DNA sequence: CACGTGCTAGCACGTG
DNA sequence: TGCGAAATTCCATGACA
DNA sequence: ATTGTCATGGAATTTCGCA
DNA sequence: CACGTGCTAGCACGTG
DNA sequence: TGCGAAATTCCATGACA
DNA sequence: ATTGTCATGGAATTTCGCA
């Protein structure tokens, strides 16, 4: 139909569990749609508990049209789809085994799934910490599709720490 | 007896001609229209303008009646005036008579993320055992973060500051003289980050206006929405926040959500305007608002200002005066002017300090 | 769907022609310059604006722009201010932006002893134990006394009274609703003595600005005379009155003691101008003098001040309140008139309360 | 020589000893010389000691060029003529035994010593609390030679409370 | 004892 | 007369709260 | 039923000493 | 521990 | 065009300290 | 070495619907 925009859809997932640091030995992870930006939440387990914890900091700051997800448990609880309606987040749900995606998500899932996995034997158990600058990189990643930054894409400027 | 030949009829400049100046008890007197007044020589003048001062250290002219009951002598109020400029304590009491120079209105950060101004709000109502609200003001859009604290230490900015910073880093962040902004803990956490720290003068609010007048906006609806019952904040920072980024500033037309992303997320009230554009003919028009938004100019200056000139002699308001304590500092000189309304003095103790022309009095004499 | 005429193409006053009016899922909508928007029904309206508007509560202009987002109908501002009129919350914790009008300068006394001004300075340093000080204004001439005080309460003030009305008896006297002022024992103690108590509007010193202002040269005097020594005031009170009272007005051109007394006392720099008339010539000269005395006049007003009508509304600053808490009660009406800066209000409790106008604002809409 | 006015002398004198009210067993008595003006301070003792207690309260209101009185103690003493000499007062000496005034001062200084007297009888042992309405009066008496209170020529204009 | 009215304290933090 | 310097008046800006 | 005030010192302005 | 800098408490009195 | 009513802009006044 | 700000609502003013 219209072009795609910021905020129209934001894809969530758990990744864990992770070696225990400092308790937080799962992580939250979402994408904006249409930016590929990259929000990481440390949680201490895959829980609508600690989704909402977490989804609630980043919903003071923009909100989501959709979520959509795996058929996760912290996901598809009724906790969650209470919490999603009260705020008029409409709930989409990658059919079971399947997943699903446009291009950038898919990619980006990735360079996160990875990324992580690197900076967690070079830098070994001490994680925590370093989910920040990790997030940074993240989003102040080059992208060849649409030659820009997330971080350029969402604020429409320059970061003030390129990579 | 000095300049005594007026008592032969000799001429001595300054004095006039069309009186007598006469003799009696032993002293030089002059008939006036005023009365008869007694002229002292050269020698016992200063000490009695000190005497009539003294009574009350009054100003220029109560200074001067009191002298006038019983003297007469040329340009009373120039030996007068001498002694104001010499008597310490009046110097260091006596208000002054001249406001500050008219204020700059600082150009708006370019984009989002040059400039952060911060404050601490508090202490509050007692809330989950909350007691403070960092809040963290962006120069540019006027996008707002708030951070429920325990204390308002280093400690505890530094924990907010880092959930903050995983969106962007900033260029400059600007804070009042605060405590836990002013140590080396946040000097070390803000050089690894590389960001430089602005500070405000010392006593001089205004200059971290832009957190203030958030602040004011954040009390404000924290009020109406607290009313009848009782105060837990707390749970309410959330949803403050994400109101006030999301409502128009009338003389901008925009939300500072707008000016920090181009269009609205999923909050009541949506604005669907730039709806039809590409991302890209949508992040252009963003650059284009962000340059043409309405700006004020410094208001006209008052018909009894000063600004302060290089060398120029200039007391400080004492900080914190105590109960009967005088409210300047000994004066001092002003060695750099770094804007009409900022100055680097030689402080009395005696550094260099940057001081607002706000907690500044030009000394008079 | 009831004033839906427009759909076959029929005319409602105060909706535009040049517009075309369609339907699409289910929704009047209207094409315009801003873009497209929705029309809902008249029963519709109210609950839009008030959504709109409890997001942050906003003013008149930010919340129509929210509304502006997604609807148009013929003057949305009407039933916007309408919606501002009723939110209690809005009313009871939105600043002003109306002036005061402009003050009025009563006319000063007539005659030495018409009207007494009293105000308590302190607590202070103790010195011998005293804390506070009763200062006593003479209205006409701003002759003032100086009693030292353990305590602001009627039992010392009256101590202090008794030896003052030795010498004379006031017609009238002027104190703020301090405490020991307000007591059923001070009314008495001037009953008896046949004087009327004349009482300030709470929360406003400008009221008893003749002391006041005088306390400022008492405070003033007091610490040029105390720098570099430990502040003892005790024994400095009586060389501050008298000093006081005998130091210049410059606009008026006499010493409190002179308008009292028509010759100075035994104190240095003792004018002797009236030394060769009678006393009875004298005499005669002061009433003259007292009857020509500079007098200030009001000051124009404010291009945007207000001034009271009876059965306006109009609401009361809160004494003092409490963090978090709105500054403003209930809004109320104007029952007298007393004068341009001065009204009498049914209070919110629901008593009589004569208030200045400066501790009202007239309620919006 | 120039026509005389206040100020220009005070004439002071002890009174007592007198019942007992509240310790005070004296008076001290102030009389302004043109005006005929009248201040009277309950004093313990007639000592220099509490006639500058007293007198300090008079001279911060206003301050004679003359202090005339007997040669009593406490006016005679050193410590009296320093503190005169301190604040630029002259000091006049009524020659022994044989008193000193005009006529004004004469008769108001009896009018004092007898209106004391007779509320000193008609209101017997508790005195002390009446000596401020004494002082009204007194300043307030009406004067056959001047016909003008002392309150009329001190203050230039009419007592609020006339007698 | 809490409430109305006219005054100044007080406490926080980080550093020396 | 009119002109320069002195002297007196004007006033807004703060502190009392 | 009650109401702002006045010391202060550069600046503006009116008076003064002398022709 | 006192000092510099950014915040709100606090205490008084007389009456109900 | 030009006129009345609507709608949008102007702004000084306060509260943040 | 740093600098006042902006929601608000009557009032003033510029744009609008219709000839
Ligand atoms: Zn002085
Ligand atoms: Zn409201």
């Amino acid at each position: 139909d219209r072009p795609q925009k910021p905020f129209d859809k934001f894809f969530i997932d758990y990744i864990g569990p992770l070696p225990p640091s400092q308790g937080y030995l799962y992580v939250l992870v979402v994408v904006d749609g249409m930016t590929g930006f990259t929000w990481l939440y440390p949680t201490k387990a895959p829980s609508t508990s600690a989704t909402v914890k977490s989804l609630n900091v980043l919903t003071s700051i923009a909100i989501p049209k959709v979520i959509h997800s795996d058929q996760g448990a912290a996901f598809t609880s009724s906790t969650f789809a209470e919490w999603a309606k009260e705020r008029g987040i409409h709930l989409e749900f990658s059919t079971p085994y399947h997943p699903q995606s446009s291009g950038k998500v898919e990619r980006k899932n990735s360079d996160i799934k990875r990324l992580l996995t690197k900076l967690l034997v070079g830098r070994p158990t001490k994680w925590y910490d370093l989910l920040p600058v990790v997030q940074l990189a993240l989003n102040n990643t080059y992208s060849p599709v649409l030659k820009y930054t997330p971080h350029q894409l969402l604020f429409g400027i320059d970061s003030n720490t390129p990579f | 007896a000095e300049l005594d030949q007026l008592l032969q009829g000799h001429y001595i400049k300054g004095y006039p001609k069309q009186y007598t100046y006469f003799l009696e008890d032993g002293k030089v007197k002059v008939s006036r229209p005023e009365g008869v007044k007694i002229i002292p020589p050269q020698s016992d003048r200063q000490k009695i303008v000190l005497q009539a001062h003294n009574l009350a250290h009054t100003g220029r002219e109560a200074t001067l009646l009191k002298i006038a009951n019983l003297y007469w002598w040329p340009n009373m109020r120039k030996d007068v005036v001498k002694q104001l400029g010499r008597c310490q304590q009046c110097l260091i009491t006596n208000a002054s008579n001249k406001a500050s120079g008219p204020i700059l209105r600082p150009d708006r950060p370019q984009k989002p993320f040059d400039k952060f101004f911060i404050d601490y709000i508090g202490p509050l109502p007692p809330s989950q055992g909350y007691l403070y609200v960092l809040v963290v003001v962006d120069g540019m859009t006027g996008f707002t973060w708030l951070y429920p604290t325990k204390a308002p230490s280093t400690s505890a900015t530094v924990k907010s500051l880092n959930v903050l910073t995983s969106i962007a880093i900033p260029k400059v962040i600007h804070s009042d003289q605060g405590a836990a902004f002013t140590s080396s803990t946040f000097a070390e956490w803000a050089k690894e980050r590389g960001i430089h720290l602005e500070f405000s003068t010392p006593y001089h609010p205004q200059s971290s206006g832009k957190v203030e007048r958030k602040n004011s906006d954040i009390k404000r609806l924290l009020t109406k929405l607290l009313v009848g019952r009782p105060t837990k904040w707390y749970d309410l920072l959330p949803v403050v926040q994400l109101a006030l980024n999301n409502t128009y500033s009338p003389v901008l037309k925009y939300t500072p959500h707008q000016l920090l992303f181009g269009i609205d997320s999923n909050t009541p009230f949506a604005n669907q305007d730039t709806l039809d554009l590409t991302r890209e003919e949508e992040l252009s028009l963003l650059q284009e608002i962000r340059t043409s938004l309405y700006h004020p100019s410094t208001p006209p200056a008052s018909s009894r200002s000063w600004s302060p000139v290089v060398g120029q002699l200039v007391q400080e308001r004492v900080a914190r005066p105590a109960s009967l304590r005088p409210r300047w500092h000994k004066p001092s000189t002003v060695l750099k002017v770094l804007n009409p309304r900022t100055v680097v003095i030689l402080d009395h103790l005696g550094n260099n300090r940057t001081v607002s022309i706000d907690n500044l009095k030009p000394t008079s004499h």
